[PDB]
C-alpha cells in the first residue's frame, strides 16, 4: 500500500518523459475520437438543413484528417507505453537481483531460494503489467471524462449538466459495486490456492493413499474444497452481473433525458439538431470509457502484495561487506585461530557458539564433532565469512577475517558444502569452476581422488556428461563426490569440509579421506563431521556440545577423558 | 506458452459442448434471455430516431407560410432558387403551421424508456443464469478429475514428467472454464449484435450498410496479419523467460557455490546479457499486441466518416428522414464494437479449447484392473513368491524366476547399489504393479485374486519420503485408521517417539505440520509417519531403512521405533544398516533389478565377494 508508490515512484523515474508523452498523445487521440461527433453534428447543421452538401463535403474533408491524426497518435501512444513498461521491470528485477546477490546467506535463509526466485520473477511482472495497464487503459478514462465535459460545453452549454449528472451517478454506483466486489474476490483467489495445494497434496503422495485405503476419504475433502470455492465464485459473480447493466441503464435513460430536454430547448431556438445526433455519441463514448476503467480497477491489491514483498526484500541491509582498508598478505597460510565466537542469530536467545576457542595448524586435519543441533555447520560457515561472528576473532594466520579483502580469502578457500550442487551443462564447465584452465589430465586426477572418476570414465560421452539443473540427472554419491572433485581442482590452502562425508559410502569414504591424506599433506583440513568413523584419522579433534568446546585433543585422549566417547562411541559402534 | 498445437478442433469443441450439456434449461433460459435483451437493444436508437425526425419535421416546417400544404410549400421552395431545400421539404413530413407536437415525443420517449427498462432487467438475468450454469458445470468436470486421478495406475503418474499431471488438473481447468465463460457471453452476445444491427441497417438503408459491411475484411485481414505477425515474438518472449529463470534459480539455490568460488561477477554479467534479451522482446510482444488493438478503430473511423458523409448527402436530397440517420450513426458504432475484440475472444478460446484437449485425453486412459470383491485373511504373514517375472517396461525384464520364502518371524532383506531399483518387491506386493508371471501367495491365497482395499489394508509401509498433508499432528496420525478416539491415536504417538517432540512444540497435537510448520525438523515426520503406520496394526510390513539429516537423539529414536514397529510381522525391509542385514534370513542383491544372489549372511559371508565389499 505505503510501498507499492515507494518503488512505482523510485523506478519509474528515469522513464519521466516518456510517460509525458505518453500522456499527451492519448490525450489527443481522445480529444480526435471525441471531435469526430462534433464534425458531425456541423454536417447537419450547416449541411442538411440549409441547401448546401459542398459544406457536408467540406466537412468529410476534415473528418478525414481527425481520424488520420487519431491513429497515429494512438498507435505512437502504444509505442511510448511499451517502451516505459518494459524499462520499468528491466530496471526493477535487476535492483532486485543485484541487491540479492549481496546477501550472506543469513540474511538470504530468511527468505529462501524459491520465495527468492519468484519475488525477483513474477512479483515485478505484476507490477509491470499494472504499469502497462495504467498507462494504455487507465488513462482514458479522466481524459475521456474531462474532454468530454469540456467538448460538451463548447458545443451547447445548456445540456452539460446532463453529462455532470451522468457522470457522477456511475461513477458512484460503480465505486460501490467495486467496494463490495474487492473482499470476495481475494476470498475467491485464496479458497483457488488452497484447492490447488489439496491437489498437489494427492498427487505427491499417490502411494501413501492407496495404502491404508483412504481413497473414499481424500474425495470427501475435495468435495468440500470444491463446492466452497464454487459457492465463493458464484458470490463473486453476484456482482460482475450487476456491473454493466447499470452502465448502459444509465447510458440509455440519459439519451432519452437528452432527447426530451434538448427538444424542449431546440423549440425555442436556443439549439440545433446536431446537438442531438453528438450528445449521444459524447453520452455512449464518455461512460463506456469509465465502464472499462472500473472493470480493470480490480487489479490493484494483488500489485500492493507483490509490492510489499519486494520492498521486504529491498530492504533488508546487509551485514557482511569488504573491510575500509583490506590488509592484504601476500600468501594465505591457513592458521585458523578462532578466539571466543559467539554468533548469536538476529531474533532469538540462545548464542548458538559461545566461547570457542582453538588453532587449526599449517597442516594438520581437524575434526569438529558434536551434536546436531550445537552449532557446527555454524562454526564452519564462519570460517569462510559467510556468517559474521558477532563477537570474538577468527584470525588466519595473523589477520582477522574481518579485515581480509573477502575475495583473496574465498581465493584461498576450497569449500564442499553439506549438498551437491552441479550447475547445467558439462562435467568439464563444473570442474571448470575450480581452477578456470583445466587439462584433462587435471580433471581425470581430480576425478579418481574423489572416487569419482569410474562413472564419468564408464560413460559413452565421457567428460562432458550432461548435467541437469542442479545436478538431479545424478544421485548421492555421485552429486557429493563431483562437489569434491571441483574442490580438490584447486588445490587451495584450506579444505573446508562442511560434511562432505555423511552422504557417502563407509568404504568409498575410507577410500576418498586416505586419497586426500596422500595428495592435501602439505595444507590444512577442516572436517565437521557427526560420524565418528571418519574422526579417529584426525589430528586435534575438538568436541562441540551446547555451543562450548568440552573437549580437546586426539581422539585417544579424548576417548580417555570425555563423556563423548561413551556417548557417541557407544551410539555409533 | 504462446500458443499451442491444437491437434483437433472439431472433435474437441463439440465434446466441451456436450460437457455444458447437461445444463440445457438453463442454456435455452441464457440464449432467449440475451436475443430478447439484444432486440429491444436495437430497436431503441429507432424510437429515439423517429422522436428527432418529430422535432426536425417541426422546427423546419413552422416558418413555412401558413396554409399551404406540403405541395405548395415545395414548390414555392422551387421557384426562389432552392431546388435542393425543395428536395429537403418533400422528403419531410411537412405540415405549414405547426411544429412541435409535444404530447407525441413525449409518448415516444416513454416507449423508448420502457424498453430500455425490460433490457437492463433481461441482461443482469441472463448474467446471473450464465454464472449459474458456468459453476454448475466447472463443479461436476473438477469431480470427474477427481474421480479420475483415484483410479490411474501408478505406472501413468510414474511415466509422466515432474510437476505435469499437477498442470494437467490445476491450470487447465482454469483455462476451461475461462474459455466457456468468454465464449458464451461474448461470442454469443456479439454475434447476435452483429446480426441484428445488420438487419436494421438494411431496413433503414441498403447502400450505407454496403459501406459498414465493406469495411469489414479490411478489419478481419488486418487482425490476421498482426497476429500472424506477432506469433513469432511470443515464442522469443517466452524462451527469454525461460531462460532467464533458469539462471535466477540456479544462481539463488547454489549461492554459496557460486559466491565462495569467484563466480560472482559472471554470474551478474550473464544476468545482464538475458535481462536486455527479455527486455527487447516483451518490448516486441506489447507492441504487437498495442498495434491490433486500435488498427481496427481506424478502420471502423473510416467506415464511419463514409457513412457521415453520404448520410449527409442523401438526407439533404430527401431520400432519407434525419432520424434514420441518426440511428443508422448508433447502429455504426455499436456494429464496430466487436470487431476489435475478435482478436482476443479468439485467442482465449484457442486456448481454452487446446486446455480442454489436454485434460479430455487425461480423462481417456485406462483405469487399473477392476479388482475382485474378495476379502483378504493374512491370518500370520507367511509370504511366498513362486516363478515371478516381473518386466517395468514389456520386453526387458526387471525381475528372474524368484522363490522368497519369507516365513512368520522372517525379517527378509533387501541390499544394493542405491538405485538399482530396490523397490520393486515392494510394488510387486502392495500391487502397485502386476506380475508378469507367477504367483505371490500370502498365506494360502495369492494377492491377484482378492480385493485391493483389504490387502493393502493388512501390509502397511514405511518408505523413504515422507508424506504430510495439510494439517495438524493429530489428523496426521489418526490418517492411519481415522475412526478411533484420541485415546489410541495418543497411544500410538506415545509408541513411537512423538510425545516428546510434541511436548516440544508449543501447541502440540494442533500444530500445522506444513503450513507455518517451520521446525519438525524432516526427522521427527518420520516418527509421525511411523506412529501413522503403527495405529494402523499392520501384519506384514514393507519398509525401507534409509534416512535423511542424520542426527544422534532422532536417529536412536527412529530405530528403535522403527524396531519395536516389527514385533513378530514379516517385514520385507530395504536393509541399509548394519544389524538388521546381520540378522536376516533371504538377504537379496539387486544388480540394476536382477537378484542373482542369496543366503543367510553365512554362506554368503563365506562365498562374499560382492556382498561384504558392498556391505562395508
Amino acid at each position: 500500500s505505503n510501498m507499492l508508490w515507494a518503488l512505482l515512484r523510485q523506478y519509474v523515474r528515469p522513464y519521466r518523459w516518456l510517460l509525458a508523452v505518453v500522456a499527451v498523445l492519448q490525450v489527443i487521440s481522445n480529444m480526435a475520437s471525441l471531435y469526430l461527433p462534433t464534425v458531425n453534428a456541423a454536417i447537419i447543421d450547416d449541411g442538411v438543413a440549409k441547401g448546401d452538401t459542398a459544406r457536408i463535403v467540406e466537412l468529410g474533408a476534415v473528418m478525414l484528417g481527425v481520424t488520420a491524426l487519431q491513429v497515429v497518435c494512438a498507435v505512437g501512444a502504444v509505442f511510448f507505453g511499451a517502451r516505459a513498461a518494459t524499462g520499468f521491470g528491466h530496471d526493477l528485477r535487476a535492483a532486485v537481483f543485484t541487491h540479492v546477490t549481496t546477501f550472506s546467506a543469513e540474511e538470504a535463509g530468511r527468505f529462501g531460494a524459491a520465495s527468492l526466485l519468484t519475488r525477483t520473477t513474477n512479483d515485478v511482472g505484476h507490477i509491470q503489467q499494472l504499469v502497462q495497464l495504467t498507462v494504455t487503459m487507465l488513462i482514458t478514462a479522466p481524459i475521456m471524462s474531462i474532454g468530454g465535459i469540456f467538448m460538451a460545453l463548447h458545443q451547447d452549454a445548456g445540456l452539460s449538466w446532463l453529462l455532470l449528472v451522468s457522470v457522477p451517478v456511475l461513477g458512484l454506483a460503480n465505486y460501490w459495486i467495486i467496494r463490495h466486489l474487492m473482499p470476495v474476490f481475494t476470498r475467491m483467489q485464496s479458497l483457488i490456492d488452497g484447492i490447488n495445494r489439496v491437489l498437489r497434496d494427492q498427487l505427491s503422495g499417490i502411494r501413501v493413499i492407496r495404502a491404508f485405503a483412504r481413497e473414499p476419504l481424500e474425495r470427501v475433502r475435495f468435495a468440500e474444497a470444491n463446492q466452497t470455492l464454487s459457492d465463493s465464485a458464484l458470490e463473486a459473480g453476484r456482482w460482475q452481473a450487476l456491473m454493466l447493466p447499470v452502465t448502459t441503464l444509465v447510458i440509455n435513460v440519459s439519451s432519452v433525458a437528452l432527447i426530451w430536454f434538448g427538444g424542449l430547448r431546440i423549440d425555442a431556438g436556443q439549439m440545433q439538431v446536431g446537438s442531438l445526433i453528438a450528445f449521444l455519441a459524447y453520452f455512449m463514448q464518455i461512460l463506456m470509457a469509465v465502464l472499462m476503467a472500473t472493470f480493470m480497477l480490480v487489479i490493484f491489491p494483488r500489485a500492493a502484495v507483490c509490492a510489499d514483498r519486494i520492498g521486504e526484500v529491498l530492504s533488508t541491509q546487509t551485514a557482511i561487506t569488504n573491510p575500509a582498508d583490506p590488509v592484504r598478505p601476500a600468501a594465505i597460510a591457513g592458521d585458523i585461530g578462532v578466539h571466543d565466537a559467539t554468533f548469536c542469530y538476529p531474533g532469538a536467545d540462545r548464542p548458538v557458539l559461545q566461547d570457542v576457542s582453538f588453532t587449526v595448524p599449517r597442516g594438520t586435519t581437524t575434526a569438529v564433532v558434536g551434536s546436531t543441533g550445537s552449532g557446527k555447520s555454524t562454526l564452519i560457515s564462519l570460517i569462510c565469512r559467510l556468517y559474521d561472528v558477532t563477537s570474538g576473532s577468527l584470525r588466519i594466520d595473523g589477520v582477522d577475517v574481518r579485515d581480509l579483502d573477502i575475495e583473496q580469502l574465498w581465493s584461498a578457500i576450497g569449500l564442499v558444502p553439506q549438498r551437491g550442487y552441479l550447475f547445467s551443462g558439462t562435467v568439464a564447465e563444473n570442474l571448470r569452476y575450480g581452477r578456470a584452465d583445466a587439462t584433462d589430465d587435471e580433471m581425470w586426477e581430480a576425478l579418481r581422488v574423489a572416487a569419482a572418476a569410474d562413472f564419468v570414465r564408464a560413460h559413452p560421452q565421457g567428460l562432458d556428461m550432461p548435467v541437469a539443473q542442479g545436478g538431479i540427472n545424478f544421485s548421492g554419491g555421485q552429486r557429493q563426490r563431483l562437489a569434491i572433485a571441483r574442490a580438490v581442482i584447486r588445490r587451495p590452502a584450506i579444505y573446508l569440509f562442511d560434511d562432505a562425508f555423511s552422504a557417502l559410502d563407509v568404504h568409498t569414504d575410507a577410500r576418498v579421506r586416505d586419497a586426500l591424506r596422500e595428495v592435501a599433506a602439505d595444507a590444512t583440513v577442516v572436517i565437521v563431521s557427526q560420524r565418528i568413523s571418519t574422526v579417529i584419522e584426525a589430528d586435534q579433534v575438538v568436541v562441540i556440545d551446547d555451543g562450548r568446546v568440552v573437549g580437546i585433543g586426539t581422539h585417544d585422549t579424548l576417548l580417555a577423558d570425555c563423556p563423548i566417547y561413551a556417548e557417541f562411541a557407544e551410539s555409533q559402534a | 506458452a504462446p500458443l499451442e498445437r491444437t491437434r483437433d478442433f472439431k472433435g474437441s469443441a463439440i465434446r466441451l459442448a456436450r460437457r455444458l450439456l447437461p445444463q440445457r434449461a438453463l442454456t435455452l433460459a441464457v440464449i432467449l434471455l440475451g436475443v430478447g435483451g439484444i432486440a429491444i437493444g436495437v430497436i431503441g436508437p429507432r424510437i429515439l430516431g423517429h422522436a428527432t425526425d418529430l422535432l426536425f419535421n417541426g422546427v423546419i416546417g413552422r416558418e413555412l407560410p401558413a396554409g399551404l400544404t406540403k405541395e405548395q410549400a415545395v414548390e414555392a421552395a422551387r421557384a426562389r432558387g432552392d431546388g435542393t431545400f425543395a428536395d429537403l421539404l418533400s422528403g419531410m413530413d411537412i405540415v405549414p403551421g405547426q411544429g412541435v407536437d409535444f404530447g407525441a415525443v413525449g409518448r415516444t420517449l416513454a416507449l423508448a424508456l420502457g424498453l430500455y427498462l425490460v433490457a437492463a432487467l433481461l441482461v443482469w438475468v441472463q448474467a446471473r443464469l450464465l454464472n449459474v450454469t458456468v459453476q454448475r458445470t466447472m463443479v461436476a468436470l473438477r469431480a470427474e478429475v477427481q474421480e479420475k486421478i483415484h483410479r490411474l495406475p501408478l505406472s501413468y503418474f510414474d511415466s509422466r514428467q515432474r510437476g505435469e499431471v499437477l498442470s494437467r488438473v490445476t491450470n487447465d481447468v482454469d483455462n476451461i472454464q475461462n474459455s466457456v465463460s468468454m465464449t458464451i457471453s461474448q461470442l454469443l452476445t456479439s454475434v447476435l449484435t452483429v446480426f441484428a444491427v445488420l438487419v436494421m441497417m438494411l431496413t433503414i438503408s441498403p447502400l450505407l450498410t454496403l459501406f459498414t459491411v465493406v469495411t469489414v475484411p479490411a478489419s478481419l485481414w488486418v487482425t490476421r496479419w498482426i497476429t500472424r505477425r506477432s506469433q513469432p515474438l511470443f515464442v522469443a518472449q517466452w524462451r527469454n523467460t525461460g531462460r532467464l529463470a533458469a539462471h535466477l534459480e540456479e544462481t539463488y539455490s547454489g549461492f554459496t557455490i557460486v559466491k565462495t568460488f569467484g563466480h560472482r561477477e559472471a554470474a551478474a554479467g550473464k544476468f545482464a546479457e538475458l535481462n536486455s534479451e527479455t527486455q527487447q522482446s516483451s518490448f516486441g510482444a506489447q507492441f504487437f499486441s498495442g498495434l491490433v488493438s486500435p488498427a481496427t478503430m481506424f478502420i471502423g473511423n473510416l467506415s464511419y466518416v463514409a457513412v457521415a458523409v453520404v448520410g449527409g448527402l442523401q438526407v439533404a436530397t430527401g431520400q432519407i428522414t434525419l432520424g434514420s440517420i441518426q440511428a443508422f450513426i448508433q447502429y455504426v458504432r455499436q456494429f464496430n464494437q466487436p470487431l476489435t475484440q475478435v482478436a482476443g475472444m479468439y485467442n482465449t478460446l484457442q486456448s481454452g479449447i487446446a486446455s480442454a484437449e489436454r485434460v479430455f485425453d487425461l480423462l481417456d486412459t485406462e483405469e487399473e484392473s477392476a479388482d475382485s470383491p474378495r476379502r483378504a485373511d493374512v491370518r500370520t504373514g507367511r509370504v511366498e513368491f513362486e516363478h515371478v517375472s516381473f518386466s517395468y517396461v514389456p520386453g526387458t525384464p526387471v525381475i528372474e524366476d524368484l522363490s522368497l520364502v519369507a516365513e512368520p518371524g522372517s525379517t527378509v532383506a533387501i541390499v544394493g547399489p542405491t538405485g538399482a531399483g530396490k523397490t520393486t518387491l515392494v510394488n510387486l506386493l502392495m500391487r502397485f504393479y502386476d506380475v508378469d508371471s507367477g504367483r505371490i501367495t500370502i498365506d494360502g491365497v495369492d494377492i491377484a485374486s482378492v480385493s485391493r482395499e483389504s490387502l493393502r489394508a493388512s501390509i502397511g509401509m514405511v518408505l523413504q519420503d515422507t508424506w504430510l498433508f495439510a494439517g495438524t499432528i493429530y489428523d496426521n496420525i489418526a490418517y492411519g485408521r481415522p475412526d478411533a478416539d484420541e485415546d489410541e491415536v495418543i497411544e500410538a504417538a506415545t509408541a513411537a517417539y512423538v510425545d516428546r517432540f510434541v511436548h516440544t512444540l508449543p501447541n502440540g497435537y494442533d500444530t500445522r505440520v506444513d503450513d507455518d510448520g517451520g521446525a519438525i525438523s524432516a526427522g521427527e515426520k518420520q516418527l509421525i509417519t511411523i506412529a501413522r503406520a503403527v495405529l494402523a496394526r499392520p501384519k506384514l510390513l514393507v519398509l525401507d531403512e534409509a534416512t535423511s539429516s542424520v542426527d544422534t537423539r532422532t536417529e536412536l529414536l527412529i530405530a528403535h521405533a522403527m524396531a519395536e514397529l516389527r514385533r513378530d510381522r514379516t517385514s520385507f525391509i530395504i536393509a541399509h544398516r548394519l544389524s538388521t542385514i546381520r540378522d536376516a534370513d533371504l538377504i537379496l542383491v539387486m544388480d540394476s533389478g536382477r537378484i542373482i544372489e542369496r543366503g543367510t549372511h553365512e554362506e554368503l559371508l563365506a562365498r562374499h565377494g560382492r556382498y561384504w565389499e558392498m556391505t562395508r
